[PDB]
């Protein structure tokens, strides 16, 4: 994973 | 969904004006820190089109790996396409052409995005088509690297109702349909420079860093480490 | 000039088929050989463009100079639009994308070329589509690289005559006003990725020759050349 | 000069 895939699973 | 609605909701979907706070290290710094605040932003937007979240999480960091300094640099040519010979990166960031030699290679890659710019003028480039541009280039991307596309339709979806209201947009905009028909092959002629850009971009960005010059950040790096460059 | 006579134009100013006559080196002779052999009737090809003859020398070489290379892989993706996972070089030089191993990097740029050509196929691209393309492609770059235009107007002129023919040629192929403006759109959004490949294909051809691999010849050499890589 | 301008120069 990454910080993109945090970001994206974000609200 | 009408496009008409489309491009509201494109314009809804923009990013915040960003602020900033020269030798080498000092010029790398100013526009890495400011990359890497757009980056943020850029997932938000890119979250905000319609059908993105409908991606698999596979799809959606695919296209924005892909295609995120294309996205910047369309961002920073726009910004910057009302005030001739320099480049606007944020508000209170006002750079020319000349001071791009602090940093070696970097004033080539000024004077292709100033041309982009005052090519924006002269075919008086309105906002929406604008919008349709940035999002068509998210989406366009992802066509090969590599990496295949889980749901390689669903974004041709998604590109075509961008395409149809673009369409829309030049269909009322006071063009004949002899013009018309030829603004969109203008404008999208235009995207094969940006990419060009995206390449020289990219292998700038990589052997700076490879240098120990770039500061550390974790999304921008992540973006970069993306494309895999030797 | 009416745009149906530029269509019957374009395919007259066809350059005739080509025939050829593996390990690393191997490989690099028959492609950089096949380029050279290319490159020649390319120039005759350019010169029969309507408009292109009353250009100045200085212009003339500029268009050729900058897209050499994407002029060369659309057309080897359109003779190999019909066959799948190899490239059709020539008609007696058939490769698939197994045996670019012998070459180093040189099964990742093949792997692009196929997937431009299998998506020709979905799109079912027919040939009064690629001969606009194509010749779109040599005008549209010399839009930035650098160095200038002489007569940038009369190439935009001549771009857009040959936009005209696209724009004809679609509105008679059996689509409605919804398709056939997206048509022109699905078109041109490929210019970006082949402009692509043109630096990743500039970007080896340069690493090789410089490691003392590819054959001397004095045209490609100074196509390559006229890009002023490092 | 070069031999591209020289193959534009003919015929
Ligand atoms: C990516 C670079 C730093 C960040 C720059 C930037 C930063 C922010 C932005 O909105 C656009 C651009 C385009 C040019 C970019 C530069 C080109 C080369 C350099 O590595
Ligand atoms: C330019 C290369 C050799 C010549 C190749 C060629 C040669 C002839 C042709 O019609 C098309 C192409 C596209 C791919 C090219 C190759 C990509 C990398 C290599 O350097």
């Amino acid at each position: 994973h990454k910080i993109l895939h945090r970001l994206l699973q974000d609200s | 969904m009408p496009p008409e609605q489309v491009l509201i909701l494109l314009q809804g979907a923009e990013p915040p004006i960003l602020c900033s706070r020269y030798t080498e290290v000092t010029m790398m710094t100013l526009l890495t820190s400011m990359a890497d605040k757009e980056l943020v932003h850029m997932i938000a937007w890119a979250k905000k089109l319609p059908g993105f979240l409908q991606l698999s999480l596979h799809d959606q960091v695919l296209l924005l790996e892909s295609s995120w300094l294309e996205v910047l640099m369309i961002g920073l040519i726009w910004r910057s396409i009302h005030c001739p010979g320099k480049l606007i990166f944020a508000q209170d960031l006002i750079l020319d052409r000349n001071e791009g030699d602090c940093v070696e290679g970097m004033t080539e890659i000024f004077d292709m995005l100033l041309a982009t710019a005052s090519r924006f003028r002269l075919l008086k480039l309105k906002p929406e088509e604008f919008l349709c541009l940035k999002a068509i280039i998210l989406l366009n991307s992802g066509a090969f690297s590599m990496e295949p596309l889980h749901d390689s339709t669903a974004v041709q979806n998604m590109l075509d109702t961008i395409t149809d209201a673009l369409i829309h947009h030049i269909s009322q905009s006071g063009y004949s349909a002899q013009q018309q028909a030829r603004r969109q092959a203008q404008l999208l002629l235009l995207l094969s420079h940006i990419r060009h850009m995206s390449n020289k971009g990219m292998e700038h960005l990589y052997s700076m860093k490879c240098k120990n010059k770039v500061p550390l950040y974790d999304l921008l790096l992540e973006m970069l480490d993306a494309h895999h460059l030797h």
